[PDB]
Protein backbone atom coordinates (compact mmCIF):
# COMPACT_ATOMS: atom_id res chain seq x y z
CA UNK A 1 0.00 0.00 0.00
CA UNK A 2 2.94 2.53 0.95
CA UNK A 3 4.34 3.97 -2.70
CA UNK A 4 7.72 5.18 -2.58
CA UNK A 5 8.41 8.54 -4.76
CA UNK A 6 9.92 11.28 -4.83
CA UNK A 7 6.94 13.94 -4.00
CA UNK A 8 7.82 15.89 -0.93
CA UNK A 9 11.69 15.76 -2.51
CA UNK A 10 11.26 17.69 -5.48
CA UNK A 11 8.64 19.43 -4.26
CA UNK A 12 10.72 20.69 -1.42
CA UNK A 13 13.81 21.82 -3.70
CA UNK A 14 11.02 23.47 -5.79
CA UNK A 15 10.49 25.68 -2.84
CA UNK A 16 13.87 26.01 -2.82
CA UNK A 17 14.24 27.52 -6.23
CA UNK A 18 10.91 29.16 -6.44
CA UNK A 19 8.82 29.16 -3.39
CA UNK A 20 5.43 30.81 -4.64
CA UNK A 21 4.91 28.15 -7.36
CA UNK A 22 2.39 24.90 -7.04
CA UNK A 23 2.71 21.78 -9.17
CA UNK A 24 0.56 19.35 -10.87
CA UNK A 25 -0.11 16.19 -9.93
CA UNK A 26 0.53 14.78 -13.07
CA UNK A 27 3.22 17.05 -13.99
CA UNK A 28 4.69 15.67 -10.50
CA UNK A 29 4.36 11.87 -11.60
CA UNK A 30 5.98 13.43 -15.23
CA UNK A 31 9.46 14.59 -12.85
CA UNK A 32 9.15 11.17 -10.77
CA UNK A 33 9.60 8.93 -13.71
CA UNK A 34 11.74 11.51 -14.93
CA UNK A 35 14.14 11.27 -11.69
CA UNK A 36 13.47 7.73 -11.87
CA UNK A 37 14.49 7.30 -15.34
CA UNK A 38 17.73 9.56 -15.68
CA UNK A 39 18.35 7.42 -12.06
CA UNK A 40 18.19 4.39 -14.09
CA UNK A 41 20.32 5.37 -16.60
CA UNK A 42 23.39 6.40 -14.48
CA UNK A 43 23.27 3.58 -12.75
CA UNK A 44 23.13 1.42 -15.21
CA UNK A 45 26.36 2.82 -17.41
CA UNK A 46 28.17 2.87 -13.91
CA UNK A 47 27.19 -1.11 -13.07
CA UNK A 48 28.51 -1.78 -16.63
CA UNK A 49 31.80 0.81 -16.52
CA UNK A 50 32.78 -1.18 -13.30
CA UNK A 51 31.56 -4.47 -14.93
CA UNK A 52 34.48 -3.55 -17.84
CA UNK A 53 36.85 -2.20 -15.21
CA UNK A 54 36.96 -5.69 -13.70
CA UNK A 55 35.56 -3.73 -9.97
CA UNK A 56 32.69 -4.64 -8.16
CA UNK A 57 32.45 -1.66 -6.53
CA UNK A 58 29.95 1.66 -7.45
CA UNK A 59 32.12 4.06 -6.24
CA UNK A 60 31.59 8.24 -6.51
CA UNK A 61 34.09 7.90 -9.44
CA UNK A 62 31.94 5.62 -11.37
CA UNK A 63 28.86 7.40 -11.34
CA UNK A 64 31.04 10.78 -12.49
CA UNK A 65 32.72 8.88 -15.76
CA UNK A 66 28.90 7.89 -16.27
CA UNK A 67 27.08 11.09 -15.26
CA UNK A 68 29.60 12.28 -17.95
CA UNK A 69 29.44 9.79 -20.56
CA UNK A 70 25.10 10.12 -20.31
CA UNK A 71 24.54 14.05 -19.26
CA UNK A 72 25.18 15.83 -22.65
CA UNK A 73 26.85 18.72 -22.65
CA UNK A 74 27.39 21.43 -20.25
CA UNK A 75 24.12 19.89 -18.46
CA UNK A 76 27.14 17.25 -17.10
CA UNK A 77 29.88 20.05 -15.92
CA UNK A 78 27.37 21.36 -13.28
CA UNK A 79 26.06 17.97 -12.57
CA UNK A 80 29.64 16.97 -11.64
CA UNK A 81 30.68 19.92 -10.27
CA UNK A 82 27.27 19.79 -7.74
CA UNK A 83 27.70 16.18 -7.38
CA UNK A 84 31.55 16.64 -6.26
CA UNK A 85 30.82 19.69 -3.56
CA UNK A 86 28.12 17.32 -2.49
CA UNK A 87 30.27 14.66 -1.55
CA UNK A 88 33.03 16.97 -0.57
CA UNK A 89 30.39 17.88 2.03
CA UNK A 90 29.26 14.44 2.68
CA UNK A 91 33.21 13.94 3.65
CA UNK A 92 33.50 17.05 5.69
CA UNK A 93 30.48 16.80 7.39
CA UNK A 94 31.67 12.68 7.84
CA UNK B 1 -14.20 -5.33 -32.30
CA UNK B 2 -13.52 -5.20 -36.37
CA UNK B 3 -12.29 -2.60 -38.43
CA UNK B 4 -12.66 0.15 -35.82
CA UNK B 5 -9.36 1.65 -37.39
CA UNK B 6 -11.77 3.74 -39.23
CA UNK B 7 -12.78 5.11 -35.81
CA UNK B 8 -9.46 7.48 -36.44
CA UNK B 9 -11.47 9.49 -38.26
CA UNK B 10 -9.92 11.78 -41.15
CA UNK B 11 -10.97 14.71 -39.39
CA UNK B 12 -8.82 13.52 -36.55
CA UNK B 13 -5.72 12.18 -39.02
CA UNK B 14 -6.08 15.65 -40.06
CA UNK B 15 -6.01 17.19 -36.58
CA UNK B 16 -2.68 15.50 -35.59
CA UNK B 17 -1.01 16.07 -39.08
CA UNK B 18 -2.10 19.33 -38.50
CA UNK B 19 -0.97 19.25 -34.78
CA UNK B 20 2.48 18.52 -36.88
CA UNK B 21 2.64 21.58 -38.88
CA UNK B 22 1.77 20.00 -42.51
CA UNK B 23 -0.86 22.31 -44.12
CA UNK B 24 -1.71 19.93 -47.13
CA UNK B 25 -2.96 16.67 -46.07
CA UNK B 26 -3.17 15.04 -49.82
CA UNK B 27 -5.38 12.30 -49.55
CA UNK B 28 -3.73 8.76 -49.47
CA UNK B 29 -2.35 9.50 -46.48
CA UNK B 30 -5.33 8.97 -44.61
CA UNK B 31 -5.11 5.49 -45.57
CA UNK B 32 -1.32 5.58 -44.98
CA UNK B 33 -1.46 6.80 -41.70
CA UNK B 34 -3.97 4.47 -40.60
CA UNK B 35 -1.66 1.54 -41.42
CA UNK B 36 1.44 3.18 -39.46
CA UNK B 37 -0.69 3.33 -36.18
CA UNK B 38 -1.56 0.12 -36.67
CA UNK B 39 1.84 -1.34 -37.11
CA UNK B 40 3.03 1.02 -34.20
CA UNK B 41 0.23 0.09 -31.76
CA UNK B 42 1.23 -3.44 -32.64
CA UNK B 43 4.10 -3.67 -31.51
CA UNK B 44 3.15 -1.86 -28.24
CA UNK B 45 0.05 -3.57 -27.59
CA UNK B 46 2.13 -6.80 -28.62
CA UNK B 47 4.90 -6.38 -25.83
CA UNK B 48 2.19 -5.29 -23.55
CA UNK B 49 0.25 -8.38 -23.80
CA UNK B 50 3.51 -10.47 -23.36
CA UNK B 51 4.39 -8.57 -20.08
CA UNK B 52 0.51 -9.05 -19.36
CA UNK B 53 1.03 -12.90 -19.41
CA UNK B 54 4.03 -13.01 -17.97
CA UNK B 55 2.81 -11.51 -14.98
CA UNK B 56 -0.31 -13.90 -15.17
CA UNK B 57 -2.81 -10.72 -15.08
CA UNK B 58 -5.51 -10.71 -17.33
CA UNK B 59 -6.42 -6.62 -17.31
CA UNK B 60 -3.61 -5.10 -19.50
CA UNK B 61 -1.69 -2.62 -17.25
CA UNK B 62 -1.11 0.87 -17.57
CA UNK B 63 2.36 -0.18 -15.88
CA UNK B 64 2.76 -2.83 -18.98
CA UNK B 65 2.14 0.01 -21.47
CA UNK B 66 5.00 1.94 -20.49
CA UNK B 67 7.58 -1.00 -20.39
CA UNK B 68 6.19 -1.81 -23.25
CA UNK B 69 7.36 1.80 -24.95
CA UNK B 70 10.37 1.86 -23.35
CA UNK B 71 11.69 -1.57 -25.01
CA UNK B 72 10.72 0.09 -28.59
CA UNK B 73 12.48 3.17 -27.09
CA UNK B 74 9.37 5.61 -27.24
CA UNK B 75 9.84 6.20 -23.59
CA UNK B 76 6.64 8.05 -22.22
CA UNK B 77 6.45 9.85 -18.98
CA UNK B 78 3.28 10.43 -16.63
CA UNK B 79 2.31 7.20 -15.48
CA UNK B 80 5.08 5.30 -13.64
CA UNK C 1 -26.53 45.20 -59.89
CA UNK C 2 -23.98 44.05 -57.23
CA UNK C 3 -24.38 40.78 -56.51
CA UNK C 4 -23.29 39.05 -53.16
CA UNK C 5 -20.42 37.22 -52.42
CA UNK C 6 -19.46 35.07 -48.77
CA UNK C 7 -16.81 35.66 -47.28
CA UNK C 8 -14.81 32.96 -47.17
CA UNK C 9 -10.94 33.13 -46.39
CA UNK C 10 -8.34 31.98 -48.89
CA UNK C 11 -7.10 28.02 -48.96
CA UNK C 12 -4.37 28.29 -46.19
CA UNK C 13 -5.62 31.04 -43.79
CA UNK C 14 -8.31 28.84 -42.20
CA UNK C 15 -5.43 25.69 -42.42
CA UNK C 16 -2.80 28.05 -40.45
CA UNK C 17 -5.18 29.61 -38.08
CA UNK C 18 -5.83 26.21 -37.12
CA UNK C 19 -2.29 25.14 -36.69
CA UNK C 20 -1.92 28.12 -34.22
CA UNK C 21 -4.79 27.04 -32.86
CA UNK C 22 -3.35 23.18 -32.46
CA UNK C 23 0.02 23.89 -31.59
CA UNK C 24 -1.22 25.23 -28.27
CA UNK C 25 -3.68 22.24 -27.17
CA UNK C 26 -2.31 19.37 -25.24
CA UNK C 27 -5.34 18.10 -25.52
CA UNK C 28 -5.53 14.68 -27.51
CA UNK C 29 -7.02 14.23 -30.81
CA UNK C 30 -7.73 11.02 -31.77
CA UNK C 31 -11.33 10.56 -29.91
CA UNK C 32 -11.63 8.42 -26.69
CA UNK C 33 -13.85 6.03 -27.44
CA UNK C 34 -13.04 5.62 -31.21
CA UNK C 35 -9.32 5.00 -29.70
CA UNK C 36 -9.85 2.62 -27.31
CA UNK C 37 -12.04 0.48 -29.31
CA UNK C 38 -8.96 0.65 -32.11
CA UNK C 39 -6.94 -1.52 -29.21
CA UNK C 40 -9.92 -4.34 -28.30
CA UNK C 41 -9.46 -6.00 -31.76
CA UNK C 42 -5.81 -5.01 -32.29
CA UNK C 43 -5.42 -7.01 -28.96
CA UNK C 44 -7.86 -9.70 -29.36
CA UNK C 45 -5.57 -10.87 -31.94
CA UNK C 46 -2.98 -11.46 -29.09
CA UNK C 47 -4.85 -12.64 -26.33
CA UNK C 48 -8.08 -12.96 -25.61
CA UNK C 49 -11.02 -11.12 -23.30
CA UNK C 50 -7.75 -8.93 -22.08
CA UNK C 51 -8.96 -6.09 -20.16
CA UNK C 52 -7.70 -2.51 -20.40
CA UNK C 53 -7.44 -0.10 -17.36
CA UNK C 54 -8.67 3.31 -18.58
CA UNK C 55 -5.29 4.65 -18.27
CA UNK C 56 -3.42 1.72 -20.81
CA UNK C 57 -5.68 3.48 -22.89
CA UNK C 58 -5.01 6.78 -22.14
CA UNK C 59 -1.43 5.71 -22.50
CA UNK C 60 -1.56 3.89 -25.42
CA UNK C 61 -2.99 6.92 -26.89
CA UNK C 62 -0.46 9.62 -25.65
CA UNK C 63 2.49 7.53 -27.27
CA UNK C 64 0.16 6.81 -30.11
CA UNK C 65 -0.79 10.78 -30.87
CA UNK C 66 2.99 11.56 -29.97
CA UNK C 67 4.42 9.46 -32.31
CA UNK C 68 2.29 10.08 -35.46
CA UNK C 69 2.91 13.85 -34.77
CA UNK C 70 6.44 12.89 -34.93
CA UNK C 71 6.06 11.29 -38.17
CA UNK C 72 3.93 13.88 -39.73
CA UNK C 73 6.45 17.00 -38.71
CA UNK C 74 9.13 14.63 -40.79
CA UNK C 75 6.80 14.18 -43.74
CA UNK C 76 6.47 17.86 -43.86
CA UNK C 77 9.97 18.34 -44.02
CA UNK C 78 10.10 15.57 -46.63
CA UNK C 79 7.05 17.22 -48.12
CA UNK C 80 9.18 20.55 -48.61
CA UNK C 81 12.37 18.44 -49.41
CA UNK C 82 10.84 17.97 -52.82
CA UNK C 83 9.83 21.76 -52.88
CA UNK C 84 6.08 20.87 -52.58
CA UNK C 85 3.47 22.08 -49.64
CA UNK C 86 1.55 18.38 -50.14
CA UNK C 87 2.49 15.86 -48.22
CA UNK C 88 2.31 12.55 -49.98
CA UNK C 89 2.29 8.89 -49.17
CA UNK C 90 5.67 8.48 -50.28
CA UNK C 91 7.08 10.60 -47.72
CA UNK C 92 5.70 9.07 -44.77
CA UNK C 93 7.42 6.57 -46.52
CA UNK C 94 10.63 8.11 -47.03
CA UNK C 95 10.95 9.13 -43.69
CA UNK C 96 10.04 5.75 -42.22
CA UNK C 97 12.25 4.41 -44.52
CA UNK C 98 15.28 6.22 -42.62
CA UNK C 99 13.87 5.81 -39.46
CA UNK C 100 14.74 2.09 -40.08
CA UNK C 101 11.42 0.47 -39.07
CA UNK C 102 10.83 0.01 -42.56
CA UNK D 1 19.36 11.81 17.95
CA UNK D 2 19.75 10.78 14.82
CA UNK D 3 20.23 13.32 12.21
CA UNK D 4 19.43 12.25 7.99
CA UNK D 5 22.87 11.93 5.63
CA UNK D 6 21.04 14.61 3.06
CA UNK D 7 21.91 16.83 5.91
CA UNK D 8 25.49 16.07 6.43
CA UNK D 9 25.29 16.41 2.28
CA UNK D 10 23.51 19.30 1.96
CA UNK D 11 20.93 18.19 -0.33
CA UNK D 12 16.99 17.66 -0.59
CA UNK D 13 16.58 14.90 -2.34
CA UNK D 14 16.94 11.72 -0.23
CA UNK D 15 20.34 9.85 -0.08
CA UNK D 16 19.00 7.24 2.00
CA UNK D 17 16.63 6.12 -0.45
CA UNK D 18 18.62 6.81 -3.26
CA UNK D 19 21.22 3.79 -1.65
CA UNK D 20 18.99 1.38 -0.85
CA UNK D 21 17.51 1.49 -4.96
CA UNK D 22 20.85 0.99 -6.31
CA UNK D 23 21.17 -1.94 -3.58
CA UNK D 24 18.13 -3.53 -4.53
CA UNK D 25 19.00 -2.57 -8.18
CA UNK D 26 22.00 -5.00 -7.88
CA UNK D 27 23.51 -2.34 -10.40
CA UNK D 28 26.90 -4.14 -8.54
CA UNK D 29 27.71 -6.20 -5.70
CA UNK D 30 29.03 -3.89 -3.65
CA UNK D 31 27.84 -0.15 -3.42
CA UNK D 32 29.86 2.38 -1.41
CA UNK D 33 28.95 5.14 1.15
CA UNK D 34 29.55 8.39 -1.44
CA UNK D 35 27.99 6.88 -4.97
CA UNK D 36 24.05 7.56 -3.25
CA UNK D 37 25.53 11.17 -2.43
CA UNK D 38 26.48 12.01 -5.50
CA UNK D 39 24.09 10.45 -7.19
CA UNK D 40 21.30 12.27 -5.20
CA UNK D 41 23.47 15.24 -5.66
CA UNK D 42 23.05 15.15 -9.98
CA UNK D 43 19.38 14.16 -9.80
CA UNK D 44 18.41 16.99 -7.92
CA UNK D 45 20.34 19.11 -9.99
CA UNK D 46 18.58 18.00 -13.22
CA UNK D 47 15.75 18.18 -11.32
CA UNK D 48 16.28 21.63 -10.58
CA UNK D 49 17.08 22.91 -14.06
CA UNK D 50 14.09 21.17 -15.39
CA UNK D 51 12.19 23.15 -12.26
CA UNK D 52 13.51 26.43 -13.27
CA UNK D 53 12.85 26.65 -16.62
CA UNK D 54 9.89 25.10 -16.10
CA UNK D 55 9.00 28.29 -13.77
CA UNK D 56 10.72 30.64 -16.35
CA UNK D 57 7.45 28.96 -18.91
CA UNK D 58 4.60 29.28 -16.23
CA UNK D 59 4.72 32.61 -15.47
CA UNK D 60 5.22 33.42 -19.11
CA UNK D 61 1.56 31.46 -19.26
CA UNK D 62 0.42 33.57 -16.20
CA UNK D 63 -0.59 29.94 -14.05
CA UNK D 64 0.16 29.56 -10.64
CA UNK D 65 0.88 25.85 -11.29
CA UNK D 66 2.94 24.12 -13.56
CA UNK D 67 1.03 21.79 -15.49
CA UNK D 68 2.52 18.93 -17.34
CA UNK D 69 2.56 21.66 -20.68
CA UNK D 70 5.60 23.81 -18.92
CA UNK D 71 7.42 21.19 -18.77
CA UNK D 72 7.61 19.74 -22.54
CA UNK D 73 8.19 23.44 -23.18
CA UNK D 74 11.47 23.99 -20.93
CA UNK D 75 12.51 20.79 -22.27
CA UNK D 76 12.16 21.17 -25.72
CA UNK D 77 13.47 24.96 -25.66
CA UNK D 78 16.37 23.84 -24.01
CA UNK D 79 19.03 22.22 -26.02
CA UNK D 80 20.43 20.38 -23.36
CA UNK D 81 17.81 18.53 -21.75
CA UNK D 82 16.36 18.12 -25.02
CA UNK D 83 19.13 15.40 -25.78
CA UNK D 84 18.77 13.93 -22.88
CA UNK D 85 14.85 14.12 -22.55
CA UNK D 86 14.97 13.23 -26.25
CA UNK D 87 13.40 9.89 -26.84
CA UNK D 88 11.18 10.70 -24.31
CA UNK D 89 7.66 11.82 -24.94
CA UNK D 90 5.95 13.69 -22.00
CA UNK D 91 2.07 13.78 -21.01
CA UNK D 92 0.25 16.41 -22.52
CA UNK D 93 3.00 18.22 -23.85
CA UNK D 94 2.10 19.38 -27.16
CA UNK D 95 4.51 20.44 -29.71
CA UNK D 96 6.73 23.71 -29.57
CA UNK D 97 4.83 25.77 -31.80
CA UNK D 98 6.52 26.12 -35.21
CA UNK D 99 5.71 26.32 -38.79
CA UNK D 100 8.19 26.43 -41.33
CA UNK D 101 9.22 29.33 -43.76
CA UNK D 102 7.65 27.87 -46.93
CA UNK D 103 4.53 27.85 -45.64
CA UNK D 104 4.38 31.46 -44.59
CA UNK D 105 2.36 33.43 -47.26
CA UNK D 106 3.91 35.44 -49.48
CA UNK E 1 -48.85 29.26 -48.17
CA UNK E 2 -46.49 30.46 -45.12
CA UNK E 3 -45.88 28.19 -42.65
CA UNK E 4 -43.47 28.44 -39.58
CA UNK E 5 -40.32 26.32 -40.73
CA UNK E 6 -41.40 25.64 -44.27
CA UNK E 7 -39.50 26.49 -47.59
CA UNK E 8 -40.40 29.79 -49.12
CA UNK E 9 -38.09 31.54 -51.87
CA UNK E 10 -37.26 35.33 -51.46
CA UNK E 11 -36.16 38.22 -53.31
CA UNK E 12 -32.58 39.54 -52.43
CA UNK E 13 -31.68 42.31 -55.00
CA UNK E 14 -32.93 41.13 -58.65
CA UNK E 15 -32.52 37.14 -57.64
CA UNK E 16 -34.56 34.24 -55.52
CA UNK E 17 -33.20 32.50 -52.68
CA UNK E 18 -34.86 29.69 -50.85
CA UNK E 19 -35.34 30.49 -46.88
CA UNK E 20 -36.46 28.91 -43.65
CA UNK E 21 -39.60 30.58 -42.11
CA UNK E 22 -38.90 31.10 -38.49
CA UNK E 23 -40.82 33.70 -37.10
CA UNK E 24 -44.37 35.12 -38.72
CA UNK E 25 -45.39 38.60 -37.65
CA UNK E 26 -48.78 39.73 -37.19
CA UNK E 27 -48.77 43.95 -37.65
CA UNK E 28 -51.95 44.16 -36.04
CA UNK E 29 -50.69 42.37 -32.43
CA UNK E 30 -47.78 43.71 -32.66
CA UNK E 31 -46.13 40.44 -32.30
CA UNK E 32 -44.74 37.28 -33.90
CA UNK E 33 -44.60 34.15 -33.28
CA UNK E 34 -41.46 31.70 -33.39
CA UNK E 35 -40.36 27.96 -33.74
CA UNK E 36 -37.76 26.58 -30.91
CA UNK E 37 -46.05 30.87 -28.59
CA UNK E 38 -46.89 34.37 -29.48
CA UNK E 39 -44.69 36.96 -28.30
CA UNK E 40 -43.70 40.72 -28.84
CA UNK E 41 -40.52 42.34 -30.51
CA UNK E 42 -37.49 42.43 -27.89
CA UNK E 43 -35.10 44.99 -26.61
CA UNK E 44 -32.86 44.47 -29.41
CA UNK E 45 -35.24 42.71 -32.31
CA UNK E 46 -36.42 45.33 -34.61
CA UNK E 47 -38.80 45.42 -37.60
CA UNK E 48 -38.10 47.54 -41.10
CA UNK E 49 -40.89 50.17 -41.09
CA UNK E 50 -41.86 49.73 -44.68
CA UNK E 51 -42.65 46.10 -44.24
CA UNK E 52 -43.87 45.86 -40.46
CA UNK E 53 -47.57 47.63 -41.73
CA UNK E 54 -47.76 44.16 -43.61
CA UNK E 55 -47.20 40.12 -42.68
CA UNK E 56 -43.61 39.72 -42.22
CA UNK E 57 -41.96 36.73 -41.62
CA UNK E 58 -38.40 36.35 -39.97
CA UNK E 59 -36.19 34.22 -42.79
CA UNK E 60 -32.88 32.34 -42.93
CA UNK E 61 -31.30 31.89 -46.75
CA UNK E 62 -30.42 28.32 -47.16
CA UNK E 63 -26.55 28.26 -47.36
CA UNK E 64 -25.62 31.13 -45.73
CA UNK E 65 -25.27 31.86 -41.72
CA UNK E 66 -27.30 33.34 -39.56
CA UNK E 67 -26.02 37.13 -39.67
CA UNK E 68 -28.24 37.47 -43.23
CA UNK E 69 -31.56 36.35 -41.69
CA UNK E 70 -33.87 39.00 -41.64
CA UNK E 71 -37.74 40.23 -42.36
CA UNK E 72 -39.25 40.54 -45.05
CA UNK E 73 -43.09 40.91 -46.32
CA UNK E 74 -45.10 39.63 -49.02
CA UNK E 75 -43.64 42.13 -51.68
CA UNK E 76 -39.80 40.10 -50.65
CA UNK E 77 -41.80 36.55 -49.75
CA UNK E 78 -43.59 34.09 -51.63
CA UNK E 79 -44.77 30.78 -50.84
CA UNK E 80 -42.35 27.51 -51.88
CA UNK E 81 -44.41 26.64 -55.12
CA UNK E 82 -43.56 25.31 -58.55
CA UNK E 83 -44.49 28.96 -60.07
CA UNK E 84 -41.86 30.38 -57.98
CA UNK E 85 -39.42 27.75 -58.17
CA UNK E 86 -39.53 27.84 -62.22
CA UNK E 87 -39.41 31.60 -61.93
CA UNK E 88 -36.27 31.41 -59.37
CA UNK E 89 -34.94 28.65 -62.82
CA UNK E 90 -35.56 31.63 -64.94
CA UNK E 91 -33.69 34.43 -62.42
CA UNK E 92 -30.76 32.07 -62.17
CA UNK E 93 -30.77 31.55 -66.01
CA UNK E 94 -30.77 35.54 -66.13
CA UNK E 95 -28.05 35.84 -63.77
CA UNK E 96 -26.22 33.05 -65.86
CA UNK E 97 -26.72 35.43 -68.60
CA UNK E 98 -25.30 38.90 -66.90
CA UNK E 99 -22.63 36.63 -65.90
CA UNK E 100 -21.97 35.68 -69.60
CA UNK E 101 -22.07 38.95 -70.65
CA UNK E 102 -19.32 39.86 -68.00
CA UNK E 103 -17.17 37.15 -69.85
CA UNK E 104 -17.70 38.42 -72.98
CA UNK E 105 -16.83 42.13 -71.45
CA UNK E 106 -13.61 41.03 -70.38
CA UNK E 107 -12.61 38.63 -73.17
CA UNK E 108 -13.24 41.66 -75.32
CA UNK E 109 -11.22 44.37 -73.04
CA UNK E 110 -8.24 41.50 -72.86
CA UNK E 111 -8.13 41.92 -76.66
CA UNK F 1 43.71 20.11 -42.40
CA UNK F 2 44.35 16.08 -41.30
CA UNK F 3 40.33 16.89 -41.79
CA UNK F 4 41.16 17.82 -45.28
CA UNK F 5 42.98 14.24 -45.11
CA UNK F 6 39.81 12.99 -45.94
CA UNK F 7 40.18 13.34 -49.87
CA UNK F 8 37.05 13.59 -52.28
CA UNK F 9 38.05 10.32 -53.92
CA UNK F 10 37.75 8.91 -50.81
CA UNK F 11 34.17 10.90 -50.44
CA UNK F 12 32.94 9.17 -53.71
CA UNK F 13 34.44 5.74 -52.72
CA UNK F 14 31.96 6.09 -49.37
CA UNK F 15 29.21 7.47 -51.89
CA UNK F 16 29.60 4.43 -54.40
CA UNK F 17 29.92 2.12 -51.94
CA UNK F 18 26.24 4.31 -50.94
CA UNK F 19 25.39 3.44 -54.36
CA UNK F 20 25.25 6.98 -55.32
CA UNK F 21 25.81 7.99 -58.83
CA UNK F 22 26.52 11.74 -58.89
CA UNK F 23 27.90 13.36 -56.33
CA UNK F 24 27.73 17.36 -56.10
CA UNK F 25 30.76 19.20 -55.33
CA UNK F 26 29.47 20.78 -52.29
CA UNK F 27 28.92 17.27 -50.59
CA UNK F 28 32.72 16.54 -50.13
CA UNK F 29 33.25 19.30 -47.79
CA UNK F 30 29.79 18.60 -45.66
CA UNK F 31 30.86 14.91 -45.37
CA UNK F 32 33.77 16.14 -43.43
CA UNK F 33 31.86 17.88 -40.59
CA UNK F 34 29.43 15.61 -40.27
CA UNK F 35 32.43 12.94 -40.35
CA UNK F 36 34.37 15.04 -37.59
CA UNK F 37 31.56 15.60 -35.52
CA UNK F 38 31.02 12.07 -35.39
CA UNK F 39 33.95 10.67 -34.48
CA UNK F 40 34.19 13.73 -31.94
CA UNK F 41 31.50 11.42 -30.49
CA UNK F 42 32.52 8.31 -30.21
CA UNK F 43 36.94 9.18 -29.28
CA UNK F 44 35.25 11.29 -27.15
CA UNK F 45 33.50 8.50 -24.79
CA UNK F 46 35.99 6.44 -26.14
CA UNK F 47 38.44 8.29 -24.06
CA UNK F 48 35.85 8.71 -21.07
CA UNK F 49 36.33 4.94 -20.80
CA UNK F 50 40.04 5.09 -21.46
CA UNK F 51 40.41 7.73 -18.46
CA UNK F 52 38.30 5.63 -16.38
CA UNK F 53 40.41 2.78 -16.41
CA UNK F 54 43.40 4.92 -15.76
CA UNK F 55 44.73 4.05 -18.91
CA UNK F 56 46.50 6.12 -20.92
CA UNK F 57 46.70 4.12 -24.24
CA UNK F 58 42.80 3.44 -25.44
CA UNK F 59 41.69 0.11 -26.66
CA UNK F 60 39.41 -1.21 -29.62
CA UNK F 61 37.65 -2.40 -26.72
CA UNK F 62 36.98 0.77 -25.55
CA UNK F 63 36.07 1.98 -29.23
CA UNK F 64 33.38 -0.37 -29.67
CA UNK F 65 32.74 0.17 -25.95
CA UNK F 66 31.78 3.95 -26.78
CA UNK F 67 29.36 2.37 -29.92
CA UNK F 68 27.63 0.28 -27.69
CA UNK F 69 26.96 3.37 -25.54
CA UNK F 70 26.14 5.77 -28.84
CA UNK F 71 24.21 2.63 -30.22
CA UNK F 72 25.62 1.16 -32.92
CA UNK F 73 27.17 -1.89 -31.70
CA UNK F 74 30.41 -3.07 -33.71
CA UNK F 75 30.90 -6.80 -33.94
CA UNK F 76 34.62 -7.85 -35.07
CA UNK F 77 36.74 -6.21 -32.44
CA UNK F 78 36.45 -7.76 -29.32
CA UNK F 79 33.38 -7.83 -26.65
Amino acid sequence: TRKESYAIYVYKVLKQVHPDTGISSKAMSIMNSFVNDVFERIAGEASRLAHYNKRSTITSREIQTAVRLLLPGELAKHAVSEGTKAVTKYTSAK
Amino acid sequence: LRDNIQGITKPAIRRLARRGGVKRISGLIYEETRGVLKVFLENVIRDAVTYTEHAKRKTVTAMDVVYALKRQGRTLYGFG
Amino acid sequence: GGVKKPHRYRPGTVALREIRRYQKSTELLIRKLPFQRLVREIAQDFKTDLRFQSSAVMALQEASEAYLVALFEDTNLAAIHAKRVTIMPKDIQLARRIRGER
Amino acid sequence: KAKTRSSRAGLQFPVGRVHRLLRKGNYAERVGAGAPVYLAAVLEYLTAEILELAGNAARDNKKTRIIPRHLQLAVRNDEELNKLLGRVTIAQGGVLPNIQSVLLPK
Amino acid sequence: EFALGGRCLAFHGPLMYEAKILKIWDPSSKMYTSIPKPQKLGEDESIPEEIINGKCFFIHYQGWKSSWDEWVGYDRIRAYNEENIAMKKRLANEAKEAKKSLLEQQKKKKL
